[PDB]
């Protein structure tokens, strides 16, 4: 590992029964514990309910 | 995004050490409002570049909740345990949503993190703490997201032991 | 499979009455031991078929547990609760896996049933009880199942009202 | 009150079994809106009088909840399950609060019924389901109430087996 | 037992801060799994919470 | 819907990190209430978990 | 014992403020493997010396289980989060169970913190965490323990906010 | 508060059927959140389960 590392993330899910797809990219430093990134959601958007319960996952 | 975290103290890192071949990780939320959200996450490393890929199932979440209505506010700071069980690593955290009015809702995180690597390539942590703060920027409405963590690994340095413990 | 349920006293039907639309589910059970199992399921008619589609998302269960071991020895028959709740209808249900040495292992089922129907087109049932009974035979080894289940509709009969209630 | 019970289909009666030592029984109901109402009840005979003393700790009841605003309106009807666990005989239970404009709030039982008499002079029953109604009637606000139960123990006749369980 | 049995019950709790007593005297069939009573709030009247929350350890 | 009517399904899950598909297909009575169906495990197998878990999905 | 804590970056003191009236505290701490554990305290001033006055009810503990057998080995250190809720204070948190052969027993406290005092009177603190630490000695075996508890309340300034939140 | 404060305690309790007592004697610095105390089982020992359980009601 670097002390910049870029990601590369995709999401599929059903949430209440709204299907959506999400893809998402970033970088952080693994040592220092930090990383920003950015979520597009690709399908099911605009998202029909809070983005917050995807935090975590992402 | 477990790969980073700040570790204090020389506190084994189960996620660092599970490269190259990787970990998944594994989770149930309980919203307090009846709400429930599932994942299972694989994390792999591509040559320079880190690869998650998610799977999501939701449910249960109430019509007139923050969630559903779209009115929640950003995470508070959290705080996860972690520890061994069955050869692999348990997480356990409150979280506490931010919601109108100065209110919280509050959800429990029951997580497995699983190398690929075995149990005997790797060096399993003590019990310890995780501190995490996740904020969020909407930039366009429920199409485009800027997410930033902090995340350190630690003992309970705050309140101290007269029994030698960590 | 909420097509095949015999309904009994007047109770109006929410998953015969959403054809030919059909209806979805969601499902997340949280076991005792740790273990939940989160479903999400689409039924649609198909002319003169009924088509399942589910997605699956199980963790946390001990390596120990029943579960894992492929130790458990079937469902004890059952009964849900089901009433309105946000427009749609809610289930609720606790059920018991037989274990060894005429153990159980109990779990809960937090369920909601969607008609592709809108709520204005349906009757919706008083809150109501569903009794089941599954049975399993393994016809080979992790491979091969055959499914019975058998399912009624019903108010409380067996102990009666003193206020004229259902 | 579980001496009052009726028994169908040779179902042994743990709790007429327990005299002339009586029974102890201890319960956590858990409220999907956060509440907590626990209890230890002991049952003695007294002659020809049955002596039930009760102790009740609730708590994290929502100011804004049915029960707090004290808008309630009474049990739905109620399945429970009861079976073996450590040599004693314990219950599952959810049960539906019946709350202005049709609608429900939902909890668990989570229960142990204790013999005070030793096992070697008891019949434990196998799984089974003890059918409960509940109705109240509020005489002055607050002051005095009337309590009427009905109670049925069996097993699941309404959807039959195919391999002879009960 | 007989076909008729007189209960009697006493009951202290609290509930979200509030103290409250409770005594109770019933009847019921035991073999037909009926039964009746009354109940009396003793201490901590008016019950500022609603009653059914006791109604199973009644 | 017909006193006879037949049915099929297909499943795709993860259980504590074990990928498995699943087909099925069966028969019942809509208006008796009763089923029966076969399922196979076409993808995962020998399930490494008890079936039993997946029962209330099938 | 919630009036012997160190406040950090100026969050008011709920506990302390509630003097010469006092508080109570209600608590249910639910545990993994089906226990539950209700209080209900009452803390007062009488003089120099703080009185507390604590009640108990316990229940559906394992007879197998480390709490029955007598086998746990201690808490771990706890982190809790504290916010208002219907003008009271509430707090959440997990804690883990020392067991044999290094596992843990985790377990979620409920709890509402409640003042004497009048609203008017009080500052109610933001969200904020406490960490405790309980450590205790078993000087007769069930007869006499001796006990030491550190508790300090702070915000998360291990993760810190790039929007200026606390 | 004085930065050395005394506490007293008593509890009464009932876990899985077992009825106890307990009283219990202390002091701590209140502003610096730190504590120490004695407690003794005064009715139903020697306590047929874990004392972990009740640290903290203490």
């Amino acid at each position: 590992l670097t002390e910049t590392m870029p990601f590369r993330m995709t999401m599929e899910g059903t949430v209440n029964g709204h299907h959506f797809k999400c893809t998402g990219k970033g970088e952080g430093n693994p040592f220092e514990g930090t990383q920003d990134m950015k979520i597009e959601v690709i399908e099911g958007g605009p998202l029909p309910f809070a983005f917050d319960i995807l935090s975590t996952s992402c | 995004s477990k790969t980073f975290i700040k570790y204090v103290s020389g506190i084994p890192d189960y996620f660092k050490q599970s490269f190259p071949e990787g970990f998944t990780w594994e989770r149930t939320t309980t919203y307090e409002d009846g709400g429930f959200l599932t994942a299972h996450q694989d994390t792999s490393l591509d040559g320079d570049c880190l690869v998650y890929k998610v799977k999501i199932l939701g449910n249960n979440f109430p019509a007139d909740g923050p969630v559903m209505q779209n009115k929640a506010g950003g995470w508070e700071p959290g705080c996860e345990i972690l520890y061994e069980v069955d050869g692999v690593l348990c997480g356990q955290s409150l979280m506490a949503l931010k919601c109108p009015g100065g209110r919280h809702l509050n959800c429990r995180l029951h997580t497995t993190y699983r190398s690929k690597k075995p149990a005997s390539a790797l060096k399993m942590p003590e019990f310890h703490f995780e501190d995490h703060r996740i904020e969020v920027k909407e930039v366009q409405k429920g199409k485009h997201y800027e997410q930033y963590e902090a995340a350190v690994a630690r003992y309970c340095d705050a309140a101290p032991s007269k029994l030698g413990h960590h």
